[PDB]
């Protein structure tokens, strides 16, 4: 017919019980409170396994003397025996590894594209008329991927621990909400106030869900109109900037002082009457814009609306984008949820539905929709998958309707205005020293804080494992230090770390075992590029190298507090600058090491392979 | 009035002459014929004497 | 083992 | 979630064009039928 | 606005129990979430520190517990999970009643202008204005606000690898005896794999309690009321294991052949924390239920007498028949049954299907907001002094039901084999939870200077007599010192103790037959206990009633609850150890103190 | 032309009814089935389950943990040259983690199955009546019956009941689960140094990583057996013989799953095609089926209310297609057909899945196209049965066929067949890349110890319930074995004592051996067995088909069996068929006995028969 | 860590 | 409790 | 009356004459023809001789 998008129901919107279509149509997870009640469940099974609240508490006291061994600054110091503290910092490490991950995960598909970039050229020039999801699967087939699936169950299969989403009522549960001092300015009174955090703390987590990309999906988008490979590795890398932006601002909301508002769906109070009417407002913790989505009828309207510079009186700001006429005082049943995709893949969905409204019976536009809110499953109709993945393209192009960078720049601006306005009132309140247990001023952005991301090694080289850590890129410009901490059953042990660069590696061998040591100072200008040795570099590869080791700790710390940012590279800045990763994956044998082996010794120096013994 | 402390049993006869009988309460309460399980409180009961 | 208990029973050991 | 056009020259064309463009191009010849009848019986009685 | 009519079957309500597909997708996730929580190789290593412990209380002859036998173990495993699980929601209750107090001018307003909105309306509204700590009432966000303890028991995992069948033959040796007490025998291996525990959270709770509540008083006594016959039916789901009987299951009947016009469906719910059943049956739109009492019945018939009547039900239906699990009380399971009963003409039979099942099975609330209103005005009904069914009154004749078949199983098996091998079988000490020796095991997740707390709420007491509280700490550094703070109206007393790895006592309380003890003078219904350890592992409680068997204090109810008010807003209120010095213990009121140093005395 | 078998079979009432059609709002329209493949929103769900399960019982940390104290274990071994197991090559470490889980998960199921036997055996004269008074009931009504009034564990054979029965080590291996992380093309260039060799040891080759991407572990559970087994079942000895001979043909195909990983070859994955635009009353489904336990393969085609079956050959194929020879047709199937490919994971074997195959073809007519659909998917997907009574008995009576020595399929052939395909595809291998890479890099990335599942050096680890005077008792069951040899048993013991007293208990059908060894964190030889080519040993002068271990071991932490072959690749048993377990019976009754370590004097142990003993009092002899 | 671990070691320290 | 940190800290103590 | 240890099986012929019989009971008991399952328990039955 005309349409290319087919209801599964003909024009009779009509499908019988029981038959091939009926069983294959989309369900609406958030309306059906059996199917919610599932998905929470399940969610809360598999945060619980990875992340478990009886080892976070016993690693408290560890984590503790670690903090305060890295000899911070006056004012800068973290003190995790504050409560306050170590709920954002429990939030804030979870959040960073499961970024951390991701990237590393981009790195080596970065690497996997320059390495059969002739192949890669003659699929994306020859083959146009296959959608993006069969363009990713050749791709990820000609490039040797770890991981060769873009189906949704396939990258549930092989998303492994920690990229888990973090949830917030799992974090929030059993810590003290609420203590009275009553005009005590004692030690002992001051030392039971710390132990609890305060109601807004606790609203702010029962509402927080992290959203984490795989490069999985991010490949279909970029691979939609790509050309050449450059053009792929350049949207990928123009995506992830943004996703890193607003996870960022994510943590931002919960170290200001103020609830965070929740996704919700308002239906009408009577069940199975002619009048059908839904209304969707989603409020994207890992964002700067938000979407109401109101579906009357078989009428679809949108409207993007600004999450910051909002009066009391009104949860919406200002509308940014607007697709229709959109209510938001209807009367109904409200339903709370959290959405599992950014507001850029919740928007492509909803500029595809909108040109299929017609062509897709209701159940089927609220089906598609709220499983990709609340489930972050992509259609099955390949028709609606192809227009989404085009409309994520241009929402992060140059082209895109929406000026990302002016939109996160406020958010930032706007944060900061509200914790300077939140710590003056309760300073005035209470007091200088209850205002600084409640909204510490270290923590501040994601990647402006410090913080310590626990490192898995699955990789042993005669008999030492390798704990690898990408460090970069940098949001922000300033001096940054690394420290590594090695917990290890022996008493005497010797390890090893290596920091390789576009040319050369930097070899380093210590003993200490429990105390931090610095492995690395590091100065990063306005562009977020450093020089190490004499090269521009925009991130670099740190390997740590332990015998019969326990646990192994990175922490990242900035020399000053509220560390400047750096502008969000686009499209345009990836592509002007091109920086070699493929000497990441090569290693080095601790065991056959030698004393003149240790140090900075360039790529020349070294045989083909033998990264170990400097002799050529 | 029942002063006791656990609920009493009043045990009602009307006979066996009249046709039908119907009982109100100014509360809801619970009738049911002799050794028979006992329904939910209610405010009128339309009954046969010779039930 | 947590770092916590590691430490605290290489502490005992020695 | 209707298209507009400058003329019905761009109009045909451009359904011409389109997926199952054979079947389009035979409904839109009999709109511009009724086009033409509605512009003749409109001038001679303006509402 | 007119619908194509799509959308309304993808948000009709679905048959969990008939579809096996549903119903083995539940069985998974329930079985998932008990062994997240509770594992089988950790409750099988801490068997000998449990052991240990339990031989360390020096408790007299005939009221030892050993956990080296193989059938007390298991039952242990049971109790203590049960115990836990019914402890968290004591807290939460104790929790959410002092917030209510705080604020009883703002819910007294709610309570007065707020007659004409929904019950879970007015429930989101309460726990806003009071800070609660969970202000969500979805079925959704309790299950993501619930926490590790409060996971209900799932029967079957913790009855797997146990041994069953052990004979010993006409032998009388230590090594033949050591072998049988091993292993257990079949029938009890039958009441594990039928046993699910249902706890009831205070956020469902007070859909009920506010749905007619007019005071602040009486939306705390509803509260009470409901909790107080909660924790006795729990009581009585424990002791069906401890006798050996074998506890009935649960199903549904559904016709052999189902035809599209002329189905059928009868459930029949034997909920293992209650002294009642229900009965209901769907044919065509008529419903009808009986409840019938679960003691007192003989061998041919599995159904006692019934004590409440809504219409014929027939249970000789022939069928198929699928066994499940309730996940809600036989008061929760009646309220949705009346109010179906009168929603019967207005709903579609799918609609009357899908709601019931859906309740029993995941314990979800209707969608439907006319049908939500009358349930929960229902159940406060059933729960009421005022109810049609007096529960006092089952409830204390199935505790005498359990008491004469422990008694005759023991007497029979004792013929059969002999003394030793019947106490091996059916031991005599567990009788029922709240009276059995049994230990909780205590999470800290807050740190005073170093100090992590642990919280233990004394009582409510169902039992009347004497009772002793023991506190086991295990830390990993050497010559640690722990203190000991009990809280109650008055004052707060402190104890320092410096001892691990072994029971020692800290209380000795004395209760009378209205289940109140004098705590230094004053009548407390309840007392908060918080151990304060540096560098904790593990730290354990363990209460004991002086003699086996404690006697029963009568189940409070709604007029009971009002008439006395005890206040619980002291149990908030904590020290640091750190700043101890030694004038500070003993026992203080809070006159001597400074306002928010309860540390150092004046 | 289609196979025919004059199978009885019960009619079938559908639930559509005659215009097969289920009607809006009903009863049986929220009872019936539906597709669980084809649906995104269940495929990924079921997908999240089963990786919790895994993660529960098998997580990373711990087994990347346990590496260095495996390693240590198989090296004290002190296999001859050509036969250590080196855990320090990923490779091996990684085939470890496969073939440990896969064969703790075969060991349970055979445990469970000679518990089973026992029971059975011991109730002979109930279960001689149940057999023979009720013959015209269904098979899940004879099952359920003859599991009450043996005293058997698992009494439901319910999907839900067996869920909940099972417990942790028969759950199966989630393949994509063991593969995270593992570092894949590790490239060293022209360099044959110490330093390089040791950083390509420590990765695995790309086709590693695929073949486990496309694993999913079957075991099928005592209960699900014992229907089958009673569907003509007479007498106790035929119902045994016939349990013994399904779990033999099972076993043999977990074996061959195992061997699939070790040679060089990627294995295919089973997918499913369905039209890119589904008009309704125009639908078509084609399923393929390549079972990674077994031997054969499976193609069933749903067009219109026709169903089409074909079974094909896992062997011989030429890489040109990936369907080999077809040994049994059942109509005509197109596999050519275009539409969007859906890839799932079976949990069902292929014996399984041809009996539901059979069953719905003959209830064609009798049942709507959706219930086919569904009853299909959902067995092959989630291993659950039909609610149709009447289907599910037609499926139970095919799959005694398909096992029985009439079996249209002769399935020693094509399980012989698929050993001697795969030797040589290892072959071919390795010497193909011997010749590219090096000699050390062939045998880095296709090591020749790793063959198959009950010929590998392999150890499983025990889990202790059973507590005897502070002694836990830690069980092994010797044997069957299907390869004949010479094989040696060794144990591992752990325990936080600095000293201990550990004893082990070799049961036969006529006395125990008792053995004290008091070796912590070091491999004891215990146990050294020559079988013969019929799988039988001779142990103290009798002929015994399997033994019982019982390890006890005070405050104990973990107990480890290893189980080894003198020579790599044994040779092969023979598959036993229903005569062979019927010509020679062994009593496993013993295996029941205990003693107790506490109460044990200088003179009880070494080697004693039972006539020496008392009734009870095992550990004492008169 | 259990607590027939932690008190085992304890054991082994002393 | 690992294998692997059983041995090493009866080491420790040993 | 059964003495034994468990449930027997009598075996009813009504010869091949007769049309119908009913088979009433004072408890509901299970009958069924040869090689036919056994259903649930009733009071009455209706029986064809010949069958």
């Amino acid at each position: 017919s005309q349409n290319s998008i087919i209801s599964l129901t003909g024009n009779d919107r009509t499908v019988a019980d029981g038959t091939f279509n009926s069983m294959i149509m989309p369900r609406a997870v958030i309306a059906n409170e059996r199917e919610h009640f599932m998905k929470t469940r399940i969610d809360k099974i598999e945060h619980d396994l990875n992340r478990s609240a009886k080892q976070e508490m016993m690693d408290r006291q560890s984590l503790a003397e670690d903090y305060n061994a890295l000899n911070l600054a006056v004012g800068q110091e973290i003190k995790l025996d504050i409560a306050t503290q170590h709920q954002l910092n429990r939030l804030g490490s979870a959040m960073y590894k499961a970024d951390h991950e991701r990237e590393t995960e981009l790195t080596d598909l970065i690497n996997r594209i320059r390495e059969n970039e002739v192949t890669v050229n003659g699929i994306l020039e020859n083959q146009k008329a296959i959608t993006a999801a069969e363009r990713a699967d050749l791709l990820l087939e000609v490039v040797a991927s770890t991981a060769k699936s873009v189906s949704a169950a396939g990258r549930a299969a092989a998303d492994g621990s920690g990229v888990v989403p973090v949830f917030g009522p799992s974090v929030a549960n059993g810590i003290k909400v609420g203590i009275d001092i009553a005009d005590s300015v004692a030690e002992a009174a001051i030392a039971v106030k710390e132990s609890g955090i305060i109601t807004q703390l606790n609203d702010v987590y029962h509402a927080f869900q992290s959203v984490h990309v795989a490069p999985n999906d991010v490949i279909k988008p970029a691979a939609v109109v790509a050309g050449t490979s450059t053009e792929l590795i350049g949207n990928l890398q123009a995506i992830y900037s943004r996703l890193r932006s607003h996870s960022d601002i994510g943590f931002k909301k919960a170290t200001v002082g103020d609830v965070i508002p929740n996704s919700y769906m308002i239906k009408p109070v009577n069940s199975t009457e002619y009048a059908s009417w839904q209304l969707y407002v989603i409020h994207p913790v890992q964002g700067s814009l938000g979407l109401v989505v109101q579906l009357m009828g078989d009428a679809l309207t949108y409207n993007v609306f600004a999450q910051y510079g909002n009066t009391s009186a009104s949860e919406f700001g200002k509308t940014v984008l607007t697709g229709g006429a959109t209510n938001t005082a209807l009367e109904g049943t409200k339903v709370k949820f959290q959405t599992k995709v950014t507001a850029q893949q919740a928007l492509a969905l909803t500029m595809a539905l909108k040109d299929a409204a017609s062509m897709l019976s209701q159940g089927e536009l609220i089906g598609y929709f709220e499983q990709y809110i609340n489930l972050a499953l992509e259609p099955d109709n390949l028709s609606l998958q192809d227009n989404m993945h085009k409309y994520h393209h241009l929402l992060t192009s140059q082209n895109s309707p929406i000026d990302w960078n002016y939109h996160d720049e406020e958010m930032h601006k706007w944060l900061d205005s509200r914790k300077t306005t939140n710590y003056d009132a309760m300073q005035k309140k209470d007091g200088t020293v209850i205002a600084d247990i409640h909204i510490p001023k270290v923590f501040n952005d994601l990647r402006n804080t410090t913080l310590h991301c626990k490192l898995e090694g699955k990789q042993t080289i005669a008999g030492y494992t390798v704990y690898e850590y990408l460090i970069g890129p940098w949001a922000h410009y300033g001096d940054i230090d690394y420290s590594v901490v090695v917990d290890t059953l022996n008493e005497e042990t010797k390890w090893y770390c290596e920091v390789i660069g576009i040319d050369g590696h930097l070899l380093i061998e210590k003993s200490v075992q429990h105390k931090p040591e610095k492995i690395l100072e590091l100065t990063v200008n306005d562009s977020g590029v450093t020089s190490f040795n004499g090269r521009n570099h925009d991130r670099l590869k740190l390997k740590v190298y332990v015998k019969d080791s326990l646990s192994v700790k990175v922490f990242r710390n900035w020399i000053g507090i509220n560390a400047p940012r750096v502008k969000t590279k686009m499209f345009n800045d990836h592509i002007g600058v091109k920086y070699d990763y493929s000497h990441f994956d090569k290693n080095i044998s601790p065991a056959h090491l030698t004393l003149t082996d240790l140090g900075w010794h360039t790529w020349d120096q070294y045989n083909a392979g033998n990264w170990t013994n400097i002799k050529p | 009035l029942n002063t006791g402390a656990g609920a009493a049993n009043i045990t009602f006869n009307f006979g066996q002459i009249a046709e039908t009988v119907i009982l109100k309460g100014s509360v809801p309460f619970q009738l049911a014929r002799l050794n028979q399980p006992m329904p939910a409180a209610r405010f009128t009961y339309k009954l046969r004497p010779l039930d | 083992l947590s770092e916590t208990e590691l430490r605290a029973l290489k502490k005992l050991s020695t | 979630n209707v298209n507009y056009y400058s003329s019905f020259d761009e109009f045909i064309i451009s359904q011409y064009h389109a997926q199952d463009g054979i079947n389009r191009v035979s409904t839109c010849v009999i709109l511009g039928l009724a086009l033409q009848a509605y512009d003749q019986m409109r001038r001679a009685l303006p509402v």
